[PDB]
């Protein structure tokens, strides 16, 4: 009964580059519905980019976005899509296609899955993975923290796990950062016993799918 | 232009709480706001369509209401599947807009930081770069400052700071700070320290170490 | 191509509308053309505005030298209306809504500032609010019908209360202030504070 929507589309592109993104409309009639474009960017809010009228044609877009892209809908296949050009960094977001009945006085209820579009000058690039130093003078008693530096990578996700897996109490795998060169950095720490560090030797498990990279690195203090 | 201001932009509670979540319109033009509540890593939901009305299969505990420019969202009883974050919408014609976001999360007693200091890997001064670490673990609340001190000296632009989710389990926030360098600017200079500032500290704290001394 | 009609409405009433389950788009349909319907209903339901003929036909010329309907169109839109609004001294009117019908049919929907009612506050010498209804019964009388509940409140007859209520020479400071009723959505308040000679 409640048939929904499917972006398709989107992946990676460059400063200036082109893109276009697909919308299925699966079990309703979009005559009676607006299908409307809403990105939001990495870890922010969200933003509304373009909309299409119900029935009639009417293009309607947001400032931010004038005069780049382009909104338009095929009945037949129930279809909407969505064209980017001239694109920019800013424009790194994932891709929502939501609809509203009527014209612009209802809520958008039913949303897609998403899509997501990066826009770098990039370079799918593996990992070069580092050793945190655990304390030898155990700053807070009771426990030391070690982990791992993964410092340079495109494009996400990177998988850390520790020990294969077994080391999972205490540890945290922290958000991604990108740097000023296009590439992400993440850590991930843990926290240990301070006795154990002796007996026990902890090793990372980085695992990078995109670019095919499988570094495995101890971390022992110095 | 039409601006919703959506306030607060986080607030913390407990499972029973009723939480309310105001945004106001900039200018009286339009009644047809909408409140959505989004999960992370999902799409969001619509709760409220109309700027009062119920959506369907929304539990009965989410309720709208309208005063002039005013716009409120509210939970009765907090349960578990509510700790998301809330957005209110509002369409001015072809302008649809939205608030700021607000982040409901789980109250939970004060608890200072353990902070850990990192030098730069000894295999990455063979690479040119050099990136010191500085770990704050298991605290609450998540307003925490960071500050890089080189000889005595803030850093600024070189540091990127990374925050946790809430911990799925003690409902606590861990951070990390990088403060990235070249490795002759890290040869030079000899005391690098972070110096951690939180509520449950009475005072900042400074994890210090010195290059090359063990 | 264009928008064919802009209504102006004057909104104050009561509303109701319920909801369900079962959302099979098929059918829920059902309940978003009901909201539809129920929208006309309530447009011929309500009372039509203040709005002169001139000034509607210049908004609707602002409309059509603009093929398509743009918010700052509707924001320019706004501003001419509450102009008029205020140059005829309907102190308290205001835009609140634009809602449609279709996305050729501008509903725009307006709060005149109809008065629910009327305070007299009497202040002493000194400017100390104080009780009293031995001038109530006079200052009654000398009132304009205009200033009764029941309609929508013009500073011309403040003006005039200002005015005859000023010739009987009892009062060393006579205000007419409308405030918003905090009972009453869109409601006005005409509060007549007199300060007394001495």
């Amino acid at each position: 009964s409640e048939v929904q929507l499917v972006e398709s589309g989107g992946g990676l592109v460059q400063p200036g580059g082109s893109l276009r993104l697909s919308c299925a409309a699966s079990g309703f009639n979009f005559y009676y519905y607006s299908i409307h474009w809403v990105r939001q960017a990495p870890g922010k809010g969200l933003e509304w980019v373009a909309s299409i009228s119900p029935y009639s044609g009417y293009t309607y877009y947001a400032d931010s976005v004038k005069g780049r892209f382009t909104i338009s809908a095929d009945t037949s296949k129930n279809t909407a899509y969505l064209q980017m050009n001239s694109l920019r960094a800013e424009d790194t977001a994932v891709y929502y296609c939501a609809r509203s009945y009527g014209w612009a006085t209802y809520g958008l209820d039913y949303w897609g899955q998403g899509t997501l579009v990066t826009v770098s000058s990039a370079s799918t690039k593996g990992p070069s993975v580092f050793p945190l130093a655990p304390s030898s003078k155990s700053t807070s008693g009771g426990t030391a923290a070690l982990g791992c530096l993964v410092k340079d990578y495109f494009p996400e996700p990177v998988t850390v796990s520790w020990n294969s897996g077994a080391l999972t109490s205490g540890v945290h795998t922290f958000p991604a950062v990108l740097q000023s060169s296009g590439l992400y950095s993440l850590s991930s720490v843990v926290t240990v016993p301070s006795s154990s560090l002796g007996t026990q030797t902890y090793i990372c498990n980085v695992n990078h799918k995109p670019s095919n990279t499988k570094v495995d690195k101890k971390v022992e203090p110095k | 232009d039409i601006q919703m201001t959506q306030s607060p932009s986080s607030l913390s509670a407990s499972v029973g709480d009723r939480v309310t979540i105001t945004c106001r319109a900039s200018q009286s033009v339009s009644s047809a706001v909408a409140w959505y509540q989004q999960k992370p890593g999902k799409a969001p939901k619509l709760l409220i369509y109309s700027a009062s009305s119920l959506y369907s299969g929304v539990p009965s505990r989410f309720s709208g209401s309208r005063s002039g420019t005013d716009f409120t969202l509210t939970i009765s009883s907090l349960q578990p599947e509510d700790f998301a974050t809330y957005y209110c919408q509002q369409h001015f014609w072809e302008l649809i807009t939205f608030g700021q976001g607000t982040k409901v999360e789980i109250k939970r007693t004060v608890a200072a930081p353990s902070v850990f200091i990192f030098p730069p890997s000894d295999s990455q001064l063979k690479s040119g770069t050099a990136s010191v670490v500085c770990l704050l673990n298991n605290f609450y609340p998540r307003e925490a400052k960071v500050q890089w001190k080189v000889d005595n000296a803030l850093q600024s632009g070189n540091s990127q700071e990374s925050v946790t989710e809430q911990d799925s389990k003690d409902s606590t926030y861990s951070l990390s700070s990088t403060l990235t360098l070249s490795k002759a600017d890290y040869e030079k200079h000899k005391v690098y320290a972070c110096e951690v500032t939180h509520q449950g500290l009475s005072s900042p704290v400074t994890k210090s170490f010195n290059r090359g001394e063990c | 191509d264009r928008f064919r009609c802009i209504n102006v409405g004057l909104m104050v009433q009561s509303k109701p509308i319920e909801m369900d389950s079962d959302m099979t788009d098929k059918e829920k349909l059902e309940y978003y053309r009901s909201l539809e319907k129920d929208y006309k209903r309530r447009i011929d339901r309500a009372r039509p505005c203040l709005l002169p003929a001139p000034v509607y036909g210049e908004v609707m010329q602002m409309l059509r030298d603009q093929g398509k309907v743009s918010a700052r169109l509707l924001q320019r839109i706004r501003d001419r209306v509450q102009k008029w609004y205020h140059d005829e001294g309907y102190a308290c009117a205001q835009v609140v809504n634009f809602g449609n019908l279709n996305t050729k049919e501008v509903v725009c929907e307006v709060v005149e500032g109809d008065i629910t009612q009327l305070v007299i506050q009497f202040q002493d010498k000194l400017g100390n609010v104080v009780e009293g209804n031995t001038q109530v019964p006079v200052v009654r009388r000398e009132l304009p019908k205009q200033l009764r509940q029941g309609y929508v409140f013009n500073i011309e007859a403040g003006k005039k209360a200002l005015s005859n209520i000023n010739s009987l020479g009892l009062f060393s400071n006579i205000e007419v202030n409308p405030r918003p009723d905090e009972k009453n959505e869109g409601g006005i308040i005409v509060e007549i504070k007199l300060k007394e000679l001495e």
